[PDB]
RNA sequence: GCCUGCGAAGGUGUGCUGUGAGGCAUGCUGGAGGUAUCAGAAGUGCGAAUGCUGACAUAAGUAACGAUAAAGCGGGUGAAAAGCCCGCUCGCCGGAAGACCAAGGGUUCCUGUCCAACGUUAAUCGGGGCAGGGUGAGUCGACCCUAAGGCGAGGCCGAAA
RNA sequence: CGUACACGGUGGAUGCCCUGGCAGUCAAGGCGAUGAAGGACGUGCUAAUCUGCGAUAAGCGUCGGUAAGGUGAUAUGAACCGUUUAACCGGCGAUUUCCGAAUGGGGAACCCCGAUCAUUAUCCAAAUGAGGCGAACCGGGGGAACUGAAACAUCUAAGUACCCCGAGGAAAAGAAAUCAACCGAGAUUCCCCCAGUAGCGGCGAGCGAACGGGGAGCAGCCCGAGCCUAAUCAGUGUGUGUGUUGUGGAAGCGUCUGGAAAGGCGCGCGAUACAGGGUGACAGCCCCGUACACAAUGCACAUGCUGUAGCUCGAUGAGUAGGGCGGGCCGUGGUACCUGUCUGAAUAUGGGGGGACCAUCCUCCAAGGCUAAAUACUCUGACUGACCGAUAGUGAACCAGUA
């Protein structure tokens, strides 16, 4: 998700977008358990999503 | 200058004659050229000099000395590969003064 | 106004010339630049401050390792074992080299793999080098408060920390 | 074992090179309680350092530039991103946990709140100020000694070192009761000269101006009333001359040596552009760059303009002038300035000054106040230097203000 896509989604897709990602930030959390399909793109990125979408929510 | 998107012709070595394109330049002024390769030990086509050792450079180390890119003068070499989004560049590539 | 990778400056050895201070040449090497004339220039040409700094020789392969003075005989492992490990025998210490702790130090603890470096010998040993693991409390300690005493605020003094 | 040399080693000089220093020059110049500087501690898949950030942590967003290569220095392994055009460069915006001058209070970073002084005050901290930092320069105060006088108590070093308080990017001074060659000059600083003269001094050693002149820079005005409107004040609009990056940018030529020329030799060329660096060995004509060109920002000092708004009349400041006592300081001499105690005028039909006192000329008028412009340093950016070269040069060209 690019900057551009968020400032389009409303209020309320910021903040399903936000939990949405919170719900999605928690699948990950396996590699010490032993996993594999977890993805090193993603570890960093998420993190800087729902922050994006954090950052254009006080913009609003 | 020389490109890693240009294509060379060799003069000198014994690998004259020979046509391809740059793989990469390094800041040592040698280039390797796709062709100029060594047959290794277990026959792998891999590029490198003839000298006995353990772990040496690979490349066949090529000289801007001994290559052919576009060269204003009268020789044996002919036509050679040569960006266009440039603009710029393209008049100069229409020259056949420069490129 | 000249020399140079048909090779210079520098260095080593050697030949020649000058009263000399030096110039110059050859061979080896070096292998990058280096001079002569006239002229100007420089923080300019040096063995002799218990001089300053670094390096080094002779001296020396000379001096030294001493109340907890205990090791020894077999065996095991190992390429090597007089001081790694096993058994036996022989001893040391007992307010003490025993046990539990403060301060302080601080992971130095444990396991595995090694040892080039450390261990005033050697080491397959280690409080050594490398990689992991270990210190899971409401009632333990910190955290909290206070004594001698101290600090900040108001009061009062050219001025003020 | 003496001595020379040979081969090898130890060692590290020397020769050459050097991403460093040293020095000069131009430009530019403040930060913060919207909590900075600095420090602590995090942050990249691995990273121990440095750098960049800081928990959206060597990164995020927008615009513009740019460009295919990119993911800092380390060119590693793994791996990612980029044409939904990144990296990189410039500006700006968003965000920016906790502690932290923070000030609620305590505290070697940890736990609970506007602390203290002060003004206004609806006295409710409700509305505000101060409390910090910063290379030197600047202003107002306090104020030595060793030393020199080849002794030393004046003097000299000092009005320096150091200390206290404070402003700006610049300060202080300043419109003359001055100067005094003159029927004249005429606001004040600063530079040069006048002077090392006048003057001071056990007149010993030493100390040491000013007027004027030649320059730089030039601006004059305000405190009772009358009147009326273009000084001033409040506000508005808002520059010419720019900052960084990218675009318009010619150019391996020949022979020889060599692994390679930025060699030797031969030839040609740039120049309102005759710095330097890079590229496999001394290339101004290989690449960047130098003169040059263009676009993004900051500053935009000024000007214009709105409403205010001229101008006119009189006067002009006493514990002051001055005198006495005791000191400081100055080139200050009975003739500098200032502080402390005491005394104490007149008043422009007046008074002060012209380096002695008192009556008579000339000049000018204090005891209230304000005022632009002309030099400094050098953190920062860039350039240069017949400067030094890594036991040289900044202590630091290698982790250095580190071990």
């Amino acid at each position: 998700m690019k900057a551009k896509e968020l400032r389009e989604k409303s209020v309320e897709e910021l903040n399903t977008e936000l939990l949405n990602l919170l719900r999605e930030q928690f699948n990950l959390r396996m590699q010490a358990a032993s996993g594999q399909l977890q993805q090193s793109h993603l570890l960093k990125q998420v993190r800087r999503d729902v922050a994006r979408v954090k950052t254009l929510l006080n913009e609003k | 200058k020389i490109r890693r998107d240009d294509e060379v012709i060799v003069l000198t070595g014994k690998d004259k004659g020979k046509r391809g394109k740059v793989k990469n330049v390094l800041s040592s002024g040698k280039v390797i050229v796709e062709g100029i390769n060594l047959v290794k030990k277990h026959q792998k086509p891999v590029p490198a000099l003839n000298q006995p050792g353990g772990i040496v450079e690979k490349e066949a180390a090529i000289q801007v000395s001994n290559v052919a890119i576009f060269n204003a003068a009268t020789g044996k070499a002919d036509r050679v590969g040569f960006r266009f989004e440039d603009g710029k560049k393209v008049r100069f590539f229409k020259s056949n003064s420069e490129t």
